[PDB]
């Protein structure tokens, strides 16, 4: 189907315990595949050069001290002291079609868990979130700094994305769907939890949803986030609280990728 | 594959 | 600054049999910032065997880790996972449970 490529770059101060600490981390849809730690891969990934290797580690070296610096300029822009601790987030990369083709790029940044910058899905302007990063903005604007990042999203992101496709794709390209099974549990004479699960299920989109009577039980609905299990596949259940008797009314509805079509659950006792 | 952040914000 | 705490759970690669070697997740997510300390105890005590994944985050900036070990669950054993953050007062702990 569809993919993305993304990376996940996170600078954050501690004053007093060295240089800000950066990671940065590289993903292909839900399979992380390299990672950068100022503080010290994928299979498919070693295969490449170590040519490869040695220009994706000059990259996240020269990105840890602009990042660095960037710190220094963000408690400027927001005449913050230097004693506490500041986050600079930053993601970037491209989405590609079932025919590889680029759909949409992203870059953009937070400071302190709040949006900065965003490159717009232009890729040539920018929307800056408060005075602060309308400093950044004019700034890109002068250097014209999109022009470079559209040059990356629409060349290498998309080249690269699709390489690792291909040479990863017995998994990257497989959908492993998810087993299912529906428990029941009694919390009084009265009343009993139907959980409907998902397991073992790869990427991690999907939906999972409580009927009753072929009505949507959005509201009376309990949802866990979906979580990782460990094994690169991810787990979910819903669970409803159902009238003792009232079971065979309610059907759990699945979603995923990999399933042929999609599931239609009930308890069955 | 990384790309280079070669512009302060 | 905007402070967010963490969601927690607790639970296993695999589904639970005891006698046989199992995974025991905690996932932490929806925190800012990045700062934490998780643990897994065994009957109350940490356990020294203890692995994290790379620190990331999703797509509202919030970060997340998946901290893991090997187990083997029994009947008797109770497992928990216990996570401090700035935003918590004191460690919050919460109990394995296999229906979850």
């Amino acid at each position: 189907g569809s993919h993305s490529m993304r990376y996940f770059d996170t600078a954050m101060s501690r004053p007093g315990r060295g240089e800000p600490r950066f990671i940065s981390v590289g993903y292909v849809d839900d399979t992380q595949f390299v990672r950068f730690d100022s503080d010290a891969r994928a299979p498919w990934i070693e295969q490449e050069g170590p040519e490869y290797w040695d220009r994706n580690t000059q990259i996240f070296k020269t990105n840890t001290q602009t990042d660095r610096e960037s710190l220094r300029n963000l408690r400027g822009y927001y005449n913050q002291s230097e004693a506490g601790s500041h986050t600079l987030q930053s993601m970037y990369g491209c989405d590609v079609g079932p025919d590889g083709r680029l759909l949409r790029g992203h870059n953009q940044y937070a400071y302190d868990g709040k949006d900065y910058i965003a490159l717009n899905e232009d890729l040539r302007s920018w929307t800056a979130a408060d005075t602060a990063a309308q400093i950044t903005q004019r700034k890109w604007e002068a250097a014209r700094v999109a022009e470079q990042d559209r040059a990356y999203l629409e060349g290498t992101c998309v080249e690269w994305l699709r390489r690792y496709l291909e040479n990863g794709k017995d998994t990257l390209e497989r959908a492993d769907p998810p087993k299912t099974h529906v428990t029941h549990h009694p919390i009084s004479d009265h009343e009993a939890t139907l959980r409907c699960w998902a397991l073992g299920f790869y990427p991690a989109e999907i939906t999972l949803t409580w009927q009753r009577d072929g009505e949507d039980q959005t509201q009376d609905t309990e949802l866990v986030e979906t979580r990782p299990a460990g094994d690169r596949t991810f787990q979910k259940w819903a669970a409803v609280v159902v009238p003792s008797g009232e079971e065979q009314r309610y059907t759990c509805h699945v979603q995923h990728e990999g399933l042929p079509k999609p599931l239609t659950l009930r308890w069955e006792p | 594959h990384s790309k280079k952040k070669c512009d302060e914000l | 600054m905007i402070q967010r705490t963490p969601k927690i759970q607790v639970y296993s690669r695999h589904p639970a049999e005891n006698g046989k070697s199992n995974f025991l997740n905690c996932y932490v997510s929806g925190f800012h910032p990045s700062d934490i300390e998780v643990d897994l105890l065994k009957n109350g005590e940490r356990i020294e065997k203890v692995e994290h994944s790379d620190l990331s985050f999703s797509k509202d900036w919030s970060f997340y880790l998946l901290y893991y070990t090997e187990f083997t669950p029994t009947e008797k054993d109770e497992y928990a996972c216990r996570v401090n953050h700035v935003t918590l007062s004191q460690p919050k702990i919460v109990k394995w449970d296999r229906d979850m």
